[PDB]
RNA sequence: GAGUAGGAGGGCGUGAUCGUUGCCUAGAAGUAUUGGGCGUGAGCCUAUAUGGAGCAGCGAUUAGUGCAGAUCUUGGUGGUAG
RNA sequence: CUGACCCGUCUUGAAACACGGACCAAGGAGUCUAUCAAUUAAGCGAGUGAUAGGGUGGAAAAACCCGUCCGCGAAACGAAAGUGAGUACAAGGUGCCAAGCCGCAAGGUAGCAGCAUCACCCGACCUUGAGUCUCCGACGAAGGGUUCGAGGAAGAGCUUAAUU
């Protein structure tokens, strides 16, 4: 008699629930949707701002004779060049913290004295660069993963940027890829939310691995030209 | 590949001991812990099936008192939970009223405490009574055995008071001036 | 406490080549994407002219 | 038995798992038969688990005779113990005479105080007494007697 | 008790056959050959056995629990019906017995493979006699 | 017979394996090394006082002087 | 997702014993297979032929329990060679 | 078509111009007894367990009951003479820290087991002592150690099987 009642009850009360959570998931979703378009139009709108400021603030220069140099890189990419065997302990773990732990993983990193003198030990196995926002925006929509409780998940839905970061002030993709162009408050959590970038065979071959980029060879920061090479991966 | 510790395949030891005994009511009592472990997100039953799926050397012993010792104003009318086989203690002289929760009572703890005006339970009493555990007081056992003085450090070493395996205790066994 | 069901994914999708991904994450895209068409629709005579 | 013994499943690998440098020999690899050379290549085995097994020590007693050094111990926390609680508490009540407790009939005979007594009045005839046995049995209410 | 059975018997049962490491069961009242908890009659509540008799009859056997009663009214194993109506009899009864969505399914399987088994057994058994007779 | 005499190649390897182990920040520490003068005092200062709880025959002792 | 020395976890196959379920003069064991299949693999099931009296599964108990080697034991055979 | 040295072995190094192996069947190598330990499952728990032996019992060497002692634990420290877990109302303090109870949360309360440390205690070795008596050797109020111990401080054992 009263067990099956009681389950009875526990029946309404979940459809109820359903309901509630129904309505209350929708509005919120509507909130969210506009949040998400007003936001990304605004972000592409500073991006093209700060752009265009720098052909300027060039040009007032040019013609002064005087000379304007734009804000140096605060975020980089790194790509492993070289196989795990034979390295010195010391570089296995410098590359351990970079977080590229296999051939062809890509990754974003902070520009600190502290990164970039991490970075001397692995120069000759790993090409690092400063990429565009258009590279970075690229990367995180096809190379796109989450790392949730552990697990390494797909980025598809923003649920999951609000999930892990949305307390943040993460609620998706764009966001992300703000924080990371910018180097916001928290660049960190941005990160490591990111799986790291799992690339492909680059099309065009790799020059030289034996030789730094400045000898025509591979190993070292394209400062720019990192973006070439991604484009030749994704 | 990739240079990963253990491969990522690292075992965890950070889990609860699948445990093999054979009396089927153990393994019962351990399907009803999983339950409300699983199903109930309070710490205490989680600790009770931890404790439960313990070595068979891993049980410690509850005596009354014990408990008679750690007794606080509150812990008086609490039930009392042993993970353990709680057994008398002879030199115990005057018995409190109590009620106690274990697997196994000495029947003469039993005896004495239900002489005494107390109630002894079992787990799937317990259950009924209070799986969040409220007002509920989980008894962990003092841990002591012979193994533990020849373990630690070795028997000889400077500074080691670990005891050496001996035959017999005696003038001439190993009591007498080594080497040195 | 009532049982949950597991967590639930989706396999990845290229943004770059299928629309409907990139809109889901960002659907200020498909704004930018009839934009471009319009400002591009922009006329000849317009072009010639700002030329 | 058998078919949980490592045997079955070392049985074509070889080396039974005593190495294929090593392998399982005589006595030579043993390091000498028994306690054999304990005193020089076993020399670090002995002095580090069994320190102190090379000497002498003080004095031979010829014929050991154990049975008149036999001495049973007992604590004052279990003298109640012994004696049902009958006793003790029929006489916690009663204070017209108070209960004796012969340790021998337990087969003791010294008694030693270890823990603390009951307020309550007792006689102890024990073959030996320890100060503070003694102490703590005269402060409860308590006597002390001496038997053979 | 079907749990502290489960326990007991999951291995050792005398209605069991292993193949293959499927472990399958013996037991008249299995709603499923297979051996489990669910597969085995003697155990928990459910099981059923159907025997033809009487050209229509189905005899039903209702797994009914350990009993000590004033008077016993069939095999302590269960209780044991003759149905003349067998199918949809049988089914309806099924119906009453198995709550659960799964049980009724399997049961009601006993009961369609059952009975056209019954009928071809119903058949040969016909085209005995009329052997035994010419 | 011919060997080879010292070599430490594999040594620091092997030593690294497991990590390198570091004992453990213990708030209280043991004696060795500091002096009785010392010593006594913090016996005595300790034994005398009372915003520091003792056992109960203790401060029997101690209430007494 | 490498692996010798080595270690751990699961599994295959063989006697005999206490149980449990059975198969066989309407043909057991054993044996041969360019018959048909099942296991990643130890191994398995079937078919046909031969054979002419005993067998088999499942749960446990136990072990003189698995061989390519040891100038290994005993027996039987080659090429050299009419 | 692409790939393909002879296996077993010892060796830093084997297809080796290292050794054994022409072929096949059957046989063929970590056992058995004892010993201690660690772990796992069992029983009982300040106890545990018999052995020998008694007494019954199936056709039967089983089984089933009894089994005043004994083993091992329950007290330790000493070469030993010897002493013994010293205020009867004790069984501590501190740092890490789990449950339960509060609290949306932040955190708060509490403090089981373990670890570290300080304290107390018994005994070895030192040191000190009013007074007491069966006064020549013992007793003991008070007061201590730079030290020693396979120890106390609300007992964790004992029997069975298995593996290493
Ligand atoms: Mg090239
Ligand atoms: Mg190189
Ligand atoms: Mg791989
Ligand atoms: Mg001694
Ligand atoms: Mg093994
Ligand atoms: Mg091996
Ligand atoms: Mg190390
Ligand atoms: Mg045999
Ligand atoms: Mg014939
Ligand atoms: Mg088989
Ligand atoms: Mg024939
Ligand atoms: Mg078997
Ligand atoms: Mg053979
Ligand atoms: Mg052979
Ligand atoms: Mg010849
Ligand atoms: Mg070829
Ligand atoms: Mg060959
Ligand atoms: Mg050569
Ligand atoms: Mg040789
Ligand atoms: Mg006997
Ligand atoms: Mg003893
Ligand atoms: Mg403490």
């Amino acid at each position: 008699p009263e067990n099956v009642q009681k389950k009875l009850a526990r029946d309404e009360k979940l459809r109820k629930a359903k309901a509630e959570q129904r309505k209350a998931s929708s509005a919120q979703m509507k909130q969210r949707k506009a949040e998400w378009i007003s936001k990304a139009q605004k972000y592409a709108a500073e991006y093209e701002a700060a752009e265009k400021k720098i052909v300027d603030e060039k040009r007032k220069a040019r013609k002064t004779g005087a000379f304007y140099v734009p804000a140096e890189a605060k975020v980089a990419f790194a790509i492993r060049i070289r196989g795990v065997n034979q390295l010195h302990p010391d570089v296995k773990r410098v590359l351990r913290l970079f977080r590229l732990r296999q051939l062809h993983n890509g990754a974003f990193f902070r520009v600190n004295k502290a990164s970039l003198n991490m970075i001397k030990r692995v120069l000759p196995f790993i090409t690092f660069g400063y990429p565009t926002r258009n590279t970075i925006s690229k990367l995180i929509y096809k190379r796109g993963f989450a790392k949730v409780n552990g697990q390494r998940i797909p980025l598809t839905d923003n649920t999951i940027v609000e999930k892990s970061l949305g307390k943040f002030g993460i609620t998706c993709v764009e966001d992300l890829i703000h924080e990371i162009t910018t180097v916001g408050p928290h660049f960190k959590e941005a990160n490591n939310f990111l799986w790291p970038f799992k690339l492909d065979t680059p099309r065009g071959g790799f020059r030289n691995k034996r030789h730094a980029y400045h000898q025509g060879g591979d190993w070292g920061n394209r400062e720019v030209y990192i973006n070439d090479l991604v484009k030749a991966m994704l | 590949a990739i240079d990963l510790h253990k491969q990522g395949r690292v075992v965890k030891r950070s889990v609860v001991r699948q445990t093999k005994s054979t009396n089927v009511y153990h393994k019962l009592l351990i399907k009803l812990y999983k339950f409300l472990v699983r199903r109930t997100d309070s710490k205490f039953n989680q600790n009770i099936l931890k404790r439960l799926s313990s070595s068979r050397l891993n049980k410690f012993p509850l005596s009354l008192s014990r408990i008679v010792k750690n007794l606080n104003e509150t812990n008086k009318e609490q039930v009392i939970v042993s993970t353990s086989t709680v057994t008398n203690d002879e030199r115990l002289l005057t018995v409190p009223k109590l009620t106690v929760c274990a697997l196994k009572f000495t029947e003469t703890a039993r005896k004495r405490i239900l002489a005494a005006g107390g109630k002894c339970l079992t787990f799937d009493q317990l259950a009924l009574k209070a799986p969040t555990g409220t007002n509920c007081f989980l008894l962990r056992a003092p841990k002591s055995r012979e193994a533990y003085r020849h373990w630690g450090k070795a028997p000889g070493q400077r500074g080691s008071h670990s005891a050496p395996y001996v035959r017999s205790e005696g003038r001439k066994f190993e009591r007498a001036h080594g080497l040195k | 406490k009532v049982a949950g069901t597991t967590e639930t994914h989706e396999r990845k999708k290229n943004p770059l080549t299928n629309n409907n991904a990139l809109f889901k994450l960002n659907p200020a895209a498909k704004i930018v994407k009839e934009q471009a068409k319009k400002a591009a629709e922009a006329s000849k005579a317009k072009r010639q002219a700002t030329l | 038995v058998s078919h949980l013994k490592k045997t079955r499943k070392l049985r074509g690998h070889v080396s039974h798992g005593h190495g294929r440098v090593g392998k399982h020999r005589k006595g030579g690899c043993r390091g000498g038969r028994g306690k054999a050379g304990g005193m020089h290549h076993h020399r670090i085995l002995m002095e580090k688990w069994h320190p102190g097994y090379y000497g002498k020590l003080g004095m031979r007693t010829f014929h050991l005779k154990k049975n008149p050094l036999h001495c049973p111990v007992v604590n004052i926390d279990k003298l109640w113990s012994l004696v049902s609680d009958a006793t003790r508490q029929k006489y916690a009540e009663d204070k017209k005479k108070v209960p004796v407790i012969d340790v021998t009939k337990a087969g003791f005979f010294k008694v030693l105080g270890k823990g603390r007594l009951p307020n309550q009045p007792v006689v102890v005839k024990a073959k030996y007494f320890s100060k503070t046995a003694e102490r703590r049995i005269v402060a409860v209410g308590g006597a002390c007697v001496l038997t053979a | 008790m079907s749990q502290l059975v489960w326990e007991i018997v999951k291995n050792n049962n005398a209605f069991l056959v292993k193949n293959n490491g499927v472990a399958f069961t013996t037991d008249p009242f299995s709603v499923t050959g297979r051996n489990t908890q669910v597969g085995l009659g003697f155990t928990h509540r459910h099981g059923v056995a159907l025997k033809g008799g009487a050209k229509q009859a189905i005899a039903t056997s209702l797994r009914k629990n350990q009993s000590h009663k004033v008077k016993k009214t069939g095999t302590i194993e269960a209780e044991t019906l003759t149905v003349k109506g067998g199918v949809q009899r049988v089914a309806k009864v099924i119906r009453g017995r198995f709550q659960s969505k799964g049980l009724k399914q399997f049961a009601l399987k006993k009961l369609v493979n059952f009975h056209r088994a019954n009928v071809r057994a119903q058949a040969n058994l016909k085209a005995e006699s009329k052997a035994k007779k010419n | 017979a011919k060997s080879k005499n010292s070599t430490n190649k594999n040594q620091i390897s092997k030593s690294h394996r497991n990590g390198i182990k570091k004992p453990k920040d213990h708030r209280h520490i043991s004696t060795k090394g500091v002096n009785p003068r010392f010593l006594r005092n913090r016996r005595r200062a300790i034994k005398n006082d009372p915003s520091i709880k003792k056992s109960k025959n203790l401060e029997k002792k101690v209430n007494k002087e």
